[PDB]
């Protein structure tokens, strides 16, 4: 009986002896996990605080605002500084025709005023040093384009797009012949127009060329006529969406009428080289020119739907548009 | 047949000794588990169960059957009085002390034994409370 | 009662709390306040306090009932490098991550992922008095 | 697209024209010293002049002005700044929508501090309210 007894004691002990031991790791356990939870917890709190302090901080700040610099103001102010030059870069202005600049903290008005004058200089000195020189020339060329027909041709705008190019007339079209007859010249554009007669007013295909010096109306290899710049007063046309013009010129031959399919490039080009740009007319009546010589015509335009150049037996020149 | 507020309290601690965490324990760790929730078994009874439950030899123990060990076991347990009765008749002179050479004597020796590492934690926590020997009256109703 | 300096602590990080001047505090950080002083309290000695304190169901809690409950719990470092030791196998004043991490997690604060990841985050194996130099 | 366009023409023209009216000579550090002691800093000739050679382009002047603003906000010895208060707002904030509580604004200033009496702090906070009020209304409002 005894050993089974026995066994009895002993089986408590072990029961007491771990069952104690886990209690002591249970406790042990529960100390630090909840111990911490306030340390955690111990932070919360003092970000809390420093949150609240910043706050009045700036307040306290705001409050004293047309004080001297100091600690307490020190943050207000700094703040002041810094959503400033943030809020603007944010908002820069595009380009050199946006006037807008944003409206500033009333103490950096005088540094607002100081930054938007500094910015439109970078911006006017940046644009103009990196241009192309190629691409000066477009947009120059471009610009008197618009001075002379924005507004006042109907087909000005869309000519904008498409851009101006050096010659529009071939490495070969050109024929020995006339370049050895055109002299010590250069050609600094040509392109191909249609010439209409002083009496008949028919259709005949001629090459335009530019040359320093005059304007070279020029037939396969013959060479039909010089027209000097000196001796060029003006050019006249139409006002809608047509695509043709006469040639001011004064016993010998004078004005004449010609179309280019490429009408707004040709027409300034010419005008700069003959330094005529303000002698250009722009007719919504009709134009005067001295034709053939003895043998003056008159071309009268009109609008349609679509293009055709004729003659009508009262002598004049009817011209018909289209209209976009 | 079943309290909820039973079966809160013993999952924890096989989740605890659940290392893995399969769902499952070792059977080396059975004993450790039921004492530190607090009985007395003997690894006669461990034996018992484990022989049982492990009948395919796993080595392996699920907490669904746990219920039932921790369950069929809490059916009988031990009052302190025939643990009393138990030292007792080691008290041959009925004074309801022991000293600790016959204590370490009887567990060394009888029963499911107990190493010295395990009988000196015995004596220890049987405290001679003072050079002495041990009052069992004392100590067993400490036990519980 | 305790002279008047506590009491300058104990207001401020009672009303630090207090949502919008009322003089009133949510239940859910009732421990916060405390533990913004210097305590350790766990979820059981909360929950005593809360019922105690008010069963009213207000969820709320005025400075009087604050102050009174301070008193009665008026441990220092070493109580937090026993707890922890413990669980030390070694006696090196190591533990390792694997070790304290499944604990937590099934002991009796169980903890969620996101308290435990932070732990993981925190040092280091790790070592026991690390933890506690940060810990206090 | 990508086509020039009569705006173009505008902007060349212009600008061109500007640039005339304008040195032809590049951009001057004594410029940027009167900028920096406009918004109340001071720096020396050797800090002025490090400035310009970290903002550059091609051109004459060209400095980048974006990234030069940007390079000033550093220097404000208060980096913090916006990030330290839209932190702190939300702090105080239940929903992480923007909005504070006046009574709980109200406490902040009030309550812990010392005594900080509001003037016209206080007829902003009214204004910004529509009920409770907005952090990113209420700075932008006493930032003027």
């Amino acid at each position: 009986r005894r050993q089974s007894l026995a066994t009895k004691i002993q089986a408590a002990w072990r029961g007491f002896h771990w069952r104690q031991k886990f209690l002591r790791v249970k406790r042990s356990a529960i100390c630090i996990q909840s111990w911490w939870r306030g340390t955690l917890g111990r932070r919360k709190a003092a970000k809390r605080k420093w949150a609240a302090q910043t706050i009045r901080r700036l307040i306290r700040g705001f409050i004293l605002r047309h004080s001297p610099r100091c600690p307490e103001n020190a943050f207000f102010l700094d703040h002041v500084r810094a959503s400033f030059l943030l809020n603007l870069r944010r908002q820069l202005p595009r380009n050199v025709l946006d006037t807008s600049w944003p409206t500033p903290p009333p103490a950096l008005r005088e540094a607002s005023e100081l930054l938007r004058e500094l910015c439109m200089k970078n911006m006017v000195w940046k644009y103009c040093r990196s241009i192309s020189p190629e691409w000066k020339q477009q947009l120059q060329q471009k610009a008197v384009a618009s001075e002379i027909f924005k507004g006042k041709k109907d087909n000005y705008p869309q000519s904008v797009p498409r851009l101006f190019i050096s010659t529009r007339l071939g490495t070969e079209e050109i024929s020995p012949r006339v370049l050895q007859s055109l002299g010590s010249e250069p050609i600094q554009y040509a392109v191909p127009v249609v010439k209409y007669d002083r009496k008949g007013y028919k259709p005949r295909p001629r090459q335009l060329l530019l040359t320093p010096s005059a304007v070279v109306i020029v037939e396969d290899a013959k060479v039909k006529q010089r027209i000097d710049y000196a001796n060029l007063t003006g050019i006249s046309v139409s006002s809608l969406s047509d695509s043709l013009f006469v040639l001011h010129v004064q016993k010998q031959k004078g004005d004449v009428v010609l179309q280019s399919d490429h009408v707004i490039e040709t027409l300034t080009k010419t005008a700069l080289s003959a330094d005529r740009v303000n002698n250009i007319n722009i007719n919504q009546g009709s134009i005067t020119f001295a034709g053939g010589p003895g043998r003056d015509g008159i071309i009268d335009f009109t609008s349609g739907s679509e293009l055709l150049i004729t003659k009508a037996k009262n002598g004049h020149l009817a011209v018909v548009a289209p209209r976009l | 047949q079943l309290t909820e507020e039973q079966i809160a309290e013993f999952k924890e601690a096989f989740s605890l000794f659940d290392k893995d965490g399969d769902g499952t324990i070792t059977t080396k760790e059975l004993g450790t588990v039921m004492r530190s929730l607090g009985q007395n078994p003997t690894e006669a009874e461990l034996q018992d169960m484990i022989n049982e439950v492990d009948a395919d030899g796993n080595g392996t123990i699920d907490f669904p059957e746990f219920l039932t060990m921790m369950a069929r076991k809490m059916k009988d347990t031990d009052s302190e009085e025939e643990i009393r009765e138990a030292f007792r008749v080691f008290d041959k002179d009925g004074n309801g002390y022991i000293s600790a050479a016959e204590l370490r004597h009887v567990m060394t020796n009888l029963g499911e034994k107990l190493t010295d590492e395990e009988v000196d934690e015995m004596i220890r926590e049987a405290d001679i409370d003072g050079d002495g020997q041990v009052n069992y009256e004392e100590f067993v109703q400490m036990m519980t």
